[PDB]
């Protein structure tokens, strides 16, 4: 039945292939379904022929596509071909899916919509259509009736994105709009369906998403989507904190949502800066409710970016001294207590932070130390060589070093550098006054000293200077 | 430095990874290329020569630098990669998962960093041992599709050319099946665009060329490329064809010795009328040589009715007669003339390294047609200098968009090397008793390439040293005995002393001398290597006044060649043929006492006659003077005494002449003679 067409085909067009059109009339489905059966490459033929044989100056040839389309768009999901003859399938439509007018594309793209929602697409790889035909209508500046083609893209996708995604369909109807050429309003759109999709999904089918968000939001929309991404684990934090009041799942997805936050700001050096504006505490004096425990593993993590590395550190600390003022001035006094709502302190959340850091946050810690020893170095005393100088830099101070013990507690490489950055700071200065490195020297090791047979070399360096040290040092 | 730097102190330095890549970041980002070459380097022995972490913060930093990008970084970037991938693939293939994110980022890349990319992550994927992770292989499919699947032109290029190149890849017969359907679903894509079937032709015959693999899935093309050309074109030697032209259309420029009642002649003002298809047939032509010299190893039996076929063209005359009517029609009939010159170009290039005589002469008389209609566009270009039909060559000046030396080199086909093996031949002097233009073409196509290529797709993948090294075999004891007839044409010239045969002659020795200084002024000679064929060439350059004399100390060679190569300036008969023989002179006598030759030489060129035709006087251009004069009062023994020598020479230009005892010496050159004059005086 096939050679005869790929022998009209072979010579010449619209002369003998529209005349052999119009003798079989009906079943393109059996002709397919059995050309599957058999060979996908005969089916593909049979494609071409049809597709060069119904030119879409004629009209006729445009409904056997259209049945055609809907044959093998239904054929390529829920009959279950080869991967090969699928492809093929698939970039042939895409191909011939041009030569139309608007309202053929329009119910095209109306079938697709009201599959996706309700038809459970078995596998979904006909949605790779879907764009095309609205980048046709974006371009097919024949005139409709129902408006240019853009508007009824606008309108088709927002009934795409108004009615519901499945559950484990929402990635590829993600992955699809990567090449929609997209405004304003049409990706905010989608960010506010795919951020209002999270709950609904298992939490292993977080972090790709979120992965084809950010690729997506590089077009228009970031502020929105971090904001969006801050808010959803903020909430989780919150509940686990409360029903405490599952770990291992909550915290490999915090931590590798922040790496793909992470490498896209690398690859977007403006992502960052709007992250920060947005979470920006200083704003006046006040202290924002944007603060969390993810929203600072987050920061910690991105403080090994080059260029933010100052900027998010500067920030923390600021962060730090105004939560210390703010709580002194709260428990001075009572007025504040009676109105104010108790907020965590930016202090608590870091310390949070780390015993959820525990895991597997390298990334993280690794920033946090660096955080404590500027805390220590900036609010060690000075000022014997009082409420406002000792209380937020004392509190810093020993910040730093609950941090660092805590750390050194159940990270336990970096221990060394703990450690050696103690020494760094014990041996040479002696004129600034160092009484808290000891102290948190003492504690350190009392904690584990067998840990410190794993790094005991960076000991044996410091007793050459022993002879140097002034006397209070050396026996402390 | 750097290399044994690392290659010594590698166990120090591994420890202190985290530092040196936090320095090459900072270093790529600036300009300067040995700078960020400097970066490079940091990036190979760090990956080369550290721990995996090393590795992978390595790959990631590129992915890094590629994306966010610009240009010369990028580019840099993308060399590193292919250094990657070549040195140690095992290692990149465990971290080509962060590699294949980079395809999210595509708006910013430019098309030859694209075929880098595509060649980058295909030749990764189809490492024999990770097809577990074909996943790579099928977004690459993907992201083919989706470009493919575009009006835009910008997009079409890309994914034709990603899915050609990796095509090229995978053949080192499921591959046979996936090569089959990429390519005849790129064919169908690209068959709607004239700039991207030509794009598409063109790419795949280059590409076919270098690859030189998976000859199956080319015996599989080749029998429809074949078919293919000859239904599309080649139509029954009607000498009317069917159009309302307003031009009378032959079958011109045939050969002739071919039987003119004949089957095969190449449609052209019709299809090319119709489309205002015609504009792939240059390239389309050249896919088609190359797939059947790979079948059929070199037989061209099937197509030699192809040299000898007659065109149908209109008369392409010089037409003086045809002046003051600009419209569509000028536009036709300069890309018509466009168009065959491209034809006949490829066709020499496609007939060149076939040795039978009978189709070496086809190809001169190809290339007499060439020079012929090469005058008569150049004209037809001169007569309206706006017409430009943009038709680029596609490596980077088509990315790059989307009059008579614009189209000379970019816009016409460009020539082969072994198209040189042409003028072999030996001259024929039509005045005194392979013709004068005939030669004058490919010199003055040589002068272009070599000057483009050493200080265009074809050639640019070929390095400069190759190029210099079979230039050197079909330049120099070839163009020796052209020289030499030359020399006895213009001793004759000199001797008698119509216009045009000494105007040619003249240029092509202008043009003979221009191809000698840009050879030897190759920069390349200041490497150590590269000496031997200097070496060779100064041999054989020696060898023209008396052999016997090999394996010759260098000095004595200089003074051979130079003996031999300055007794030409008399038989120069305009100026810019002698400032070229000087520099020339100047560029193989810096290898050495030599001052005196020049300045000797450079005298005997100012002093000399050189008759005062008005065209032959703006040859003597100010500025050519002003190089000259800096030439020969900075290389002579004493400047002060040679600008006494000029200021005691100088004023009596007002005395006598109202021309001089010392021509080319007059109040207009005067000016500048005074400008260099005092600018060595302060030097």
């Amino acid at each position: 039945m096939d050679q005869k067409i790929l022998s009209l085909a072979a010579e010449k067009t619209a002369d003998k292939l529209q005349e052999f059109l119009q003798t079989l009339r009906e079943g393109d489905l059996t002709n397919l379904l059995q050309n599957q059966a058999v060979k996908g490459k005969v089916a593909g033929a049979l494609l071409r022929a049809i597709f060069k044989g119904s030119p879409c100056s004629e009209e006729a040839g445009t409904l056997r596509r259209r049945k055609i389309y809907t044959c093998c768009i239904q054929l390529v999901e829920s009959g279950d071909l080869q991967k090969e003859i699928v492809s093929e399938i698939i970039g042939l439509l895409m191909l011939e899916a041009h030569h139309f007018p608007g309202p053929l594309l329009v119910e095209l793209a109306n079938e697709f919509i009201s599959a996706v929602r309700e038809g459970s697409l078995v596998n979904g790889k006909s949605l790779e259509l879907l764009p095309i035909i609205l980048t046709a209508l974006a371009t097919k500046k024949e005139n409709l009736a129902y408006l240019s083609g853009e508007e009824c893209k606008k309108q088709l996708i927002n009934t795409l994105c108004s009615g519901r995604w499945d559950q484990q369909y929402v990635i590829q109807l993600t992955s699809m709009f990567k090449d929609v050429p997209l405004t304003a309003e049409e990706v905010e759109f989608v960010v506010e369906k795919a951020l209002s999709m999270f709950s609904k999904m298992n939490l292993q089918e977080i972090p790709p998403l979120v992965y084809q968000l950010l690729v997506l939001s590089s077009k228009g929309s970031r502020k929105s989507v971090l904001e969006g991404i801050i808010a959803f684990f903020s909430a989780l934090d919150k509940q686990h904190n409360e029903e405490q009041s599952p770990s291992g799942e909550l915290r490999h997805v915090e931590g590798t949502i922040i790496l793909h936050i992470v490498f896209a700001i690398k690859l977007d050096y403006e992502l960052g800066r709007e992250l920060v504006k947005h979470l920006k505490v200083g704003q006046q004096g006040d202290s924002n409710n944007n603060l969390s425990p993810f929203s600072i593993a987050l920061l910690l993590s991105v403080t090994r970016i080059q260029r933010f590395q100052d900027q998010v550190l500067d920030l923390l600390k600021t962060s730090v001294v105004k939560s210390f003022k703010d709580l002194q001035l709260l428990q001075g006094s009572k007025f504040l207590q009676n109105l104010v709502p108790h907020r965590s302190y930016v202090s608590t959340m870091i310390l949070e932070v780390v015993k959820n850091s525990v895991h597997s946050w390298d990334h993280v810690t690794q920033g946090l130390v660096e955080l404590g020893f500027i805390l220590m170095d900036s609010y060690g005393p000075k000022k014997v060589l009082p409420s406002l100088s000792r209380m937020p830099n004392q509190h810093a101070c020993k910040l730093g070093a609950n941090i660092l013990l805590e750390t050194f507690k159940i990270h336990e490489m970096i221990r060394q550098e703990i450690l050696e950055q103690v020494l760094n700071r014990v041996v040479t200065r002696a004129s600034s006054p160092i009484s808290h490195f000891l102290d948190l020297l003492s504690n350190i090791v009392m904690y584990a000293p067998l840990v410190l047979q794993s790094c005991s070399s960076k000991v044996t360096e410091a007793f050459d200077y022993l002879s140097f040290l002034p006397l209070q040092t050396v026996q402390r | 430095l750097l290399q044994s730097t690392f290659s010594v102190h590698y166990l120090v330095l591994k420890d202190m990874c985290s530092s040196i890549l936090s320095l090459a970041q900072s270093l790529l980002h600036s300009l300067d290329q040995s700078i960020i070459s400097f970066g490079s380097l940091l990036y190979k022995y760090a990956f080369k020569f550290f721990d995996t972490y090393c590795q992978q913060e390595v790959v990631g930093a590129l992915v890094t630098h590629i994306c966010s990008g610009n240009e010369a970084e990028v580019d840099t970037a993308l060399d590193v990669l292919l250094e990657l991938v070549v040195l140690n693939p095992s290692a990149m293939m465990m971290n080509a998962v962060f590699v294949k994110g980079i395809l999210d980022y595509l708006d910013n890349i430019s098309p030859q960093q694209i075929r880098k990319l595509f060649y980058v992550l295909s030749t990764l994927a189809f490492s024999k041992q990770n097809e577990a992770s074909s996943h790579i292989q099928d977004d690459m499919h993907l992201v083919i599709r989706k470009q493919l699947s575009s009006t835009v032109f910008k997009y079409k290029l890309i994914g034709i050319i990603g899915a050609v190149t990796m095509a090229g890849i995978m053949a080192a017969d499921e591959q046979c099946t996936q090569v089959t359907s990429l390519l005849q679903l790129v064919h169908s894509c690209s068959e709607q665009s004239p700039q991207a079937s030509a794009l598409y032709y063109d790419e795949f015959a280059n590409l076919i060329q270098h690859e030189k693999l998976d000859p199956k899935a080319l015996e599989w093309v080749g029998h429809t490329i074949c078919n293919d050309f000859q239904d599309a074109f080649v139509v029954d030697s009607c000498v009317v064809p069917e159009g309302d032209f307003p031009f009378p259309v032959k079958a011109l420029y045939g050969l002739e010795e071919y039987d003119t009642q004949d089957g095969i002649a190449i449609n052209l003002l019709p299809l090319l009328f119709s489309q205002d298809s015609p504009l792939c047939l240059a390239p389309y032509f050249r896919l088609l040589r190359l797939c059947v010299e790979r079948q059929h190893n070199g037989n061209l039996e099937e197509i030699d009715g192809l040299l000898d076929c007659p065109i149908f063209l209109t008369d392409l005359e010089p037409g003086e007669k045809l002046e003051s009517m600009s419209a569509k029609e000028r536009s036709f009939m300069c890309s018509l003339i466009f168009l065959t010159l491209n034809w006949f170009r490829e066709i020499v290039n496609a007939f060149c390294q076939e040795t039978s005589p009978e189709m070496k002469g086809k190809v001169l008389t190809r290339l007499k047609h060439i020079v012929e209609l090469q005058i008569i566009l150049e004209k037809y270009l001169a007569v309206t200098p706006d017409y430009v039909p943009p038709l680029g060559n596609f490596d980077v000046e088509t990315l790059d968009i989307t009059l008579l030396l614009h189209n000379s080199h970019a816009f016409f086909r460009e020539l082969d090397i072994e198209v040189f093996s042409i003028l072999h031949c030996g001259l024929v002097t039509k005045f005194i008793l392979l013709g004068p233009p005939e030669l004058l073409f490919l010199l003055e196509d040589l002068s272009q390439k070599l000057e483009s290529m050493l200080t265009f797709s074809h050639l640019q993948q070929r390095s400069a040293q190759e190029i210099v090294h079979c230039v050197f075999q079909l330049l120099t004891p070839m163009c020796n005995h052209l020289e030499n007839i030359h020399n006895y044409f213009q001793c004759l010239a000199a001797e008698n002393h119509k216009v045009q045969e000494y105007h040619i002659m003249s240029s092509c020795y202008q043009r003979l001398l221009q191809i000698f200084h840009g050879l030897f002024a190759w920069s390349g000679f200041s490497q150590p290597e590269n000496q031997n064929l200097l070496y060779s060439a100064l041999h054989v350059l020696s060898s023209r006044l008396k052999q016997g004399e090999h394996s010759q100390p260098l000095e004595e060679l200089l003074s051979q060649s130079v003996h031999y190569l300055q007794n030409f300036h008399q038989s120069i008969p305009s100026f810019q043929c002698a400032l070229y023989l000087i520099r020339l002179l100047m560029v193989i006598l810096e290898k050495s006492q030599n001052k005196e030759k020049i300045a000797s030489l450079a005298r005997q060129f100012l002093c000399r006659v050189w008759p005062s035709g008005d065209k032959e006087k703006s040859n003597i251009s100010n500025d050519q003077l002003h190089a000259l004069l800096c030439i020969y009062l900075e290389h002579t023994e004493s400047i002060l005494k040679a600008i006494e020598e000029i200021a005691g020479v100088g004023v009596p230009e007002l005395i006598n002449s109202p021309s001089s005892t010392f021509p080319t010496l007059t109040r207009h050159t005067f000016v500048v003679f005074f400008r260099v004059m005092m600018a060595e005086l302060e030097k």
